[PDB]
């Protein structure tokens, strides 16, 4: 059932070597050393790196080199490349005669600077005020890599309750964009003096803070 | 009986297929040097000598035979039942080319040869000598029926640039093992004359006992039928004893029932060296066979 | 090339079952095995099961064991997979892939199975092409649309942010144009989220100058296909 | 008309290699109907023969 762990992102500039490192158990990576490592990019299907873990796969450059100990395997690679942008699975076969894969492992290209995250909260139209319904846009747009944990906030108190999060999706200019959803009333929109979006980033870190403006 | 696995190789050099066939315990034996079986097991006349087919188009059934003299030289035969296998003889028969022969392996018996008429005959090289054979010429025949109920098949599988392998494949149906017949009353009467004949300097005293054991092409007795060679065991003669009174023993009339076992390999005279295989004879395998002769062995272990 | 494809996915609703087929040419699939595997949206793998050539041995994953069951073609040259008791737990999409060819290497020596008979217990050569499956138990509902008025990505420079929020709509997926399509530059769609009524929302949203608010007119098109719903929504300052 | 690469033996049997030769269609056959893509071939006459 434990899946072959290893960390769901990692980074690294173009160029310089990398290592990946799955971890196993006894049942299927002590078990044999039938280890394979599988690669699959946003918008394409899954390929091999390695199987038959000390020799390579069909047709792959000589540079990624895989290894195991014990119930942990690893790949090396050199040169980087920047189409081998995606997520990266290790798979070993279980005692069983079944199989399992891992966690995975997103590969992002350094050298592309991370942006802030311009941070920005639509608050209830005034179209949705008089239809006992508020909801609360906080759009975040141009941030590199997408990877940004949301957070919703009172004025004061925290608001984890509902809070709908979309998924970073890549911009035009290559960051990314997303757009998360808090479900409130009228009520609890007006009586609360305001609300804020905090997002947390890459480690620098936005916020926005919406208030009730009221206009003609 | 056992399914056996293992690879083989096509015309070309790399390609290679597993499959499987059927064999024997004769044909194997298992590996004991390991820890345990494992299913570990290895061909005998592999780990001795060399391997080839036996043409399995030419099936190994007899032929009747006749000799031929060259110019110059004759055959002459003697025209006497009793004769012995030495000394002097008068009913005399010049002959250019010899009677129809069927010379066929058998091994402690005869099979499908000439009769002797008339009286049963017992000769040796040297009787005084009990090492030597004593071969027997029998008056009258029996119907011996060495059978095996279950049909064969076959798989004729190319290995080599034309070379084809006959795997004893699967049988059909639930496979009991073979086994041979024999008439009880008549093999009685026989036993009866024989023993008639046996009182050479004697009145009452002939034992026999099964042999002690040596060589399966000589413990037992084998010969070759459509092919494969048979191997029907001699057990229901041994338990006999006509010492004293003869008809005492003509009264048990029991059809003769008793295991036959089968052989796909030989190495023919005794000549340890390249054996050879034997193919499947598809369809369920009979043997008639007739009989005229015996042999044994004196027993030197004893008083 | 031994190009696979997918049949049978798409949105369903639980309970039922699905039979998902899997289809290919460019080599013989006499002697070949298969694979079903899926993946979740923001999720990686996981194995679904696994099936030989000839009928012989298949084997399931012990969460899929029971609930589903494989099943081969050979005249056909297909695989099927047959569902039972359909679950959203199954909204994934699903890959049919094949083995590592056929023989084994040893002394630059290529063994094979019975029969010249391809067989591994390896990775994957070549992988299907996909097909998405959306069980979900709720109804088809077109969207209610509404406005995002400008709010002021920056206090300075006067650069404000609009919006069309569609929510509790279902199933995916749904168009938001400016104009029936006029505007095209600076939206930008987000995945939808599938609600806790099992409804779904997104907010199509577009960056400009505030300067152009008021002044530059907007009618947000919103169109949901399932339901054929079609609704128009301008944003304009909130005035609450 | 074409030319093919294929495996011998070295004289030392360790050693094996790769030569290459010309050919045509008669004497040979397609095999492993992956229809048209690089096709391999096999002689006519050692499927049957020597
Ligand atoms: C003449 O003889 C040679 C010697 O065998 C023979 O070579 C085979 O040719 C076939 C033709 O397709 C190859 O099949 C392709 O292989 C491509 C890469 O193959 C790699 O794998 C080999 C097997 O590895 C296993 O076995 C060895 C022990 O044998 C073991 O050590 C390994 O760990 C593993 O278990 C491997 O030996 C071979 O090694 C060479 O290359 C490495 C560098 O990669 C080098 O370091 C070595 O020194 C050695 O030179 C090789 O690495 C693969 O790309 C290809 O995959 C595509 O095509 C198939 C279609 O066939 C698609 O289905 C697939 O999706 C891919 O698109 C395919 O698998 C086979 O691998 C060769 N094997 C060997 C040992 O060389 C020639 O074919 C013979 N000549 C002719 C005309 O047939
Ligand atoms: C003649 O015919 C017989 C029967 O048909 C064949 O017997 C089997 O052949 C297969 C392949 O030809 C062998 O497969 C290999 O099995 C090995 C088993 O050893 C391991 O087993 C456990 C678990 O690991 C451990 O206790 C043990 O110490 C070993 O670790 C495996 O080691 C092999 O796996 C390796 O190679 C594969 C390539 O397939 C790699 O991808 C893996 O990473 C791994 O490194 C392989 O699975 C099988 O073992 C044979 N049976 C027996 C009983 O040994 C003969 O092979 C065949 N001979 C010829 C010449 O054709
Ligand atoms: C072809 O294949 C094998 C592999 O070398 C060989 O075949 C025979 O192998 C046996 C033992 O491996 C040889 O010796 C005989 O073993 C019989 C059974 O094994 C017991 O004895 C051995 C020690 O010899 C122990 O290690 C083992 O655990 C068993 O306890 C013995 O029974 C034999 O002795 C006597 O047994 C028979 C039956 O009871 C008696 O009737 C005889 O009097 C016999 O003396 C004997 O020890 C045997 O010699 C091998 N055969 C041949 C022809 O050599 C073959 O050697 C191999 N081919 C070649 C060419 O090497
Ligand atoms: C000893 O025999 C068993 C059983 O095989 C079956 O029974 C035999 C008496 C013969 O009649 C065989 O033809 C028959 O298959 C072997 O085990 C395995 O048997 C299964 C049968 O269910 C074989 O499956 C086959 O698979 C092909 C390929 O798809 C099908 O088309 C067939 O219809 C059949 O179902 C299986 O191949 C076989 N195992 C192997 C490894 O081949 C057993 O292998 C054999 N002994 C040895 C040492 O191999
Ligand atoms: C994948 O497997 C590797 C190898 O096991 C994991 O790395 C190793 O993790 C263990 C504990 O999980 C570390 O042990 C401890 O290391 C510290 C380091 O200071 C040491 O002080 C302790 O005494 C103890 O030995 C081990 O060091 C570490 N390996 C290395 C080279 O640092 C890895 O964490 C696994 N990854 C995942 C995602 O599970
Ligand atoms: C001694 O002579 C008798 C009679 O001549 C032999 O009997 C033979 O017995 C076998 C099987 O019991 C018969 O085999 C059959 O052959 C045909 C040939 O096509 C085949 O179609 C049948 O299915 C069956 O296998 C054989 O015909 C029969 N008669 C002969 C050979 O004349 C007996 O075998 C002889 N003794 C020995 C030791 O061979
Ligand atoms: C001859 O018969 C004897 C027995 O009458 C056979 O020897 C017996 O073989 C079994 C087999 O396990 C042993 O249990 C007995 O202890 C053996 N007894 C004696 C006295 O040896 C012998 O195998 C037979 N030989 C032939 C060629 O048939
Ligand atoms: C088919 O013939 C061509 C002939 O050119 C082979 O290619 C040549 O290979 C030699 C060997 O080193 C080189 O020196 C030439 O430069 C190559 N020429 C070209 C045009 O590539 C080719 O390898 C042969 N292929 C097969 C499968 O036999
Ligand atoms: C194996 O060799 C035999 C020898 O005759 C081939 O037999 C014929 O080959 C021609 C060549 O195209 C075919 O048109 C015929 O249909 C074959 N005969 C039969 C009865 O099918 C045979 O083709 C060879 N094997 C293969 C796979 O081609
Ligand atoms: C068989 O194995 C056991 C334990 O693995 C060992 O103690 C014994 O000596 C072995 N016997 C042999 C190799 O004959
Ligand atoms: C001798 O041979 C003749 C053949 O002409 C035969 O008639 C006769 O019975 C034979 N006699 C003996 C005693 O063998
Ligand atoms: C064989 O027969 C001859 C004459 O027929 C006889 O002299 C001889 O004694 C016989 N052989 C034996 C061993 O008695
Ligand atoms: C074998 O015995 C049978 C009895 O049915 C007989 O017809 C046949 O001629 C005998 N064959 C010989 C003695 O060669
Ligand atoms: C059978 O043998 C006895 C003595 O061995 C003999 O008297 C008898 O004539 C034989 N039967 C025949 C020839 O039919
Ligand atoms: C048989 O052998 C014995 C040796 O024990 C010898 O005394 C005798 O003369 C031999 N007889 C013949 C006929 O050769
Ligand atoms: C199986 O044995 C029977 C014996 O009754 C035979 O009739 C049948 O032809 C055999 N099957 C074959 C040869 O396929
Ligand atoms: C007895 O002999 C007959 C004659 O062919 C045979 O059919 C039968 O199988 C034999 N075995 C018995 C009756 O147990
Ligand atoms: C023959 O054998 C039986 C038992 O096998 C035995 O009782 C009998 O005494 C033997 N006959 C002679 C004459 O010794
Ligand atoms: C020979 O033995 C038989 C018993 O088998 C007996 O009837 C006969 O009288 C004996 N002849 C002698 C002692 O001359
Ligand atoms: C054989 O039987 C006869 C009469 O039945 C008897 O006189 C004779 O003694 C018996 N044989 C022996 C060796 O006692
Ligand atoms: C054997 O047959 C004879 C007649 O041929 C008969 O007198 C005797 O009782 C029979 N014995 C048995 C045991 O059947
Ligand atoms: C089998 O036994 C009887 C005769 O004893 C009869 O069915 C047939 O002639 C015999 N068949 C043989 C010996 O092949
Ligand atoms: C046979 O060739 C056609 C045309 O290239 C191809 O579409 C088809 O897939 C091939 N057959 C197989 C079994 O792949």
């Amino acid at each position: 059932q434990s899946a072959l762990t290893q960390p769901a992102s990692v980074s690294g500039s173009p160029g310089q070597t990398i290592t990946i490192s799955c971890n196993g158990t006894s049942s299927d990576v002590g078990g044999f050393d039938s280890v394979s490592w599988y690669q699959q990019s946003p918008g394409k299907a899954p390929k091999v790196m390695v199987f038959d873990v000390s020799h390579r796969p069909s047709g792959i450059s000589n540079r990624f080199s895989g290894s195991k100990s014990g119930n942990t395997a690893s790949l090396t690679i050199s040169g980087l490349h920047i189409e081998d942008e995606g997520d990266y699975f290790c798979s070993s076969l279980t005692d069983r005669s079944h199989r399992i894969f891992g966690g995975g492992t997103k590969v992002t290209v350094l050298g592309q600077p991370k942006a802030a995250p311009s941070v920005t909260l639509f608050p209830p139209s005034s179209e949705e005020l008089q239809a006992n319904k508020a909801t609360l846009v906080c759009l975040i747009s141009d941030f590199y890599p997408g990877a940004v944990t949301v957070a919703w906030k009172a004025d004061s108190s925290p608001v984890k309750a509902g809070v709908e999060t979309t998924t970073p999706s890549k911009q035009s200019n290559n960051k990314y964009a997303a757009s998360s959803y808090l479900s409130l009333t009228p009520e609890q929109w007006k009586s609360h003096k305001s609300y804020s979006c905090q997002v947390t980033h890459e480690g620098s870190t936005v916020e926005k803070t919406v208030a009730p403006t009221e206009c003609s | 009986i056992k399914n056996c696995s293992f690879n083989m190789t096509t015309e070309l050099r790399d390609k290679n297929r597993k499959v499987y066939s059927l064999f024997y315990k004769l044909d194997v034996v298992q590996i004991n040097n390991g820890n345990n079986s494992s299913n570990l097991y290895r061909l005998i006349n592999c780990n001795t000598s060399a391997l080839t087919q036996a043409c399995p188009k030419v099936t190994f059934e007899p032929i009747p035979i006749r000799y031929c003299a060259p110019a110059g030289y004759a055959i002459l035969k003697c025209n006497d039942k009793e004769f012995n296998g030495t000394g002097l003889c008068k009913n005399v028969s010049t002959v250019q080319c010899t009677h129809g022969i069927r010379p066929v392996v058998s091994t402690q018996l005869l099979l499908n040869g000439s009769l002797a008429e008339g009286k049963v005959m017992i000769r040796s090289e040297n009787i005084t000598n009990n090492v030597k054979n004593i071969i027997v010429q029998l008056n009258e025949t029996v119907t011996i029926n060495c059978t095996r109920p279950n049909n064969n098949t076959r798989k004729s599988v190319r290995i080599g640039p034309g070379q084809t392998f006959y795997a004893t494949g699967d049988i059909i149906g639930d496979i009991r093992q073979a086994h041979c017949n024999v008439s009880g009353s008549q093999w009685n009467r026989a036993l009866h004359q024989v023993v008639g004949q046996l009182r050479e300097y004697w009145n009452t005293t002939i034992i026999f006992k099964n042999s002690s054991g040596g060589d399966l092409e000589i413990t037992t007795h084998s010969f070759n039928c459509g092919g494969e060679f048979f191997y029907c065991n001699t057990s229901g003669l041994f338990n006999s004893n006509w010492t004293h009174n003869d008809t005492a023993s003509m009264k048990p009339n029991d059809t003769i029932t008793l295991p036959c076992r089968i052989k796909q390999i030989i190495n023919m005279w005794q000549r340890v060296g390249q054996a050879i295989y034997a193919p499947p004879i598809q369809g369920v395998i009979r043997c008639e066979s007739n009989i005229t002769g015996l042999i044994l062995t004196r027993d030197g272990g004893g008083n | 090339q031994e190009q696979l494809v997918e049949s049978g996915g798409g949105v369903v609703q639980p309970g039922g079952s699905l039979r998902l087929s899997c289809l290919a040419s460019g080599f013989t699939f006499h002697k070949y095995g298969m694979h079903w595997v899926r993946q979740a949206p923001g999720k990686g793998l996981e194995w679904v099961a696994l099936i030989s050539d000839d009928g012989m041995r298949k084997y399931h994953s012990d969460s899929m064991w029971g609930r589903v069951t494989i099943s081969r073609d050979n005249s056909k040259n297909t695989l099927y997979l047959q569902f039972s008791s359909l679950k959203v737990e199954d909204t994934a999409m699903f890959f049919c892939a094949r083995e590592a060819g056929g023989p084994i290497w040893h002394d630059d020596v290529k063994y094979y199975d019975f029969n010249d008979g391809y067989y591994n217990y390896h990775y994957m050569d070549v992988w299907g092409k996909g097909t998405t499956v959306t069980v979900s138990s709720a109804s088809t509902k077109g969207p209610s649309v509404f406005p995002l008025a400008p709010s002021s990505k920056s206090t300075s420079g006067g650069t404000a942010a609009l919006g069309c929020l569609v929510k509790d709509y279902f199933p995916e997926p749904v168009t938001v144009s400016w104009n029936s399509g006029a505007l095209t530059s600076g939206v930008h769609t987000f995945p939808a989220v599938l609600q806790s009524s099992g409804l779904y929302s997104l907010s199509s949203v577009v960056t400009v100058p505030s300067s152009s608010l008021g002044t530059q007119t907007y009618i947000c098109n919103v169109n949901h296909k399932p339901s054929n719903t079609k609704v128009d929504k301008r944003v304009e300052p909130k005035s609450c």
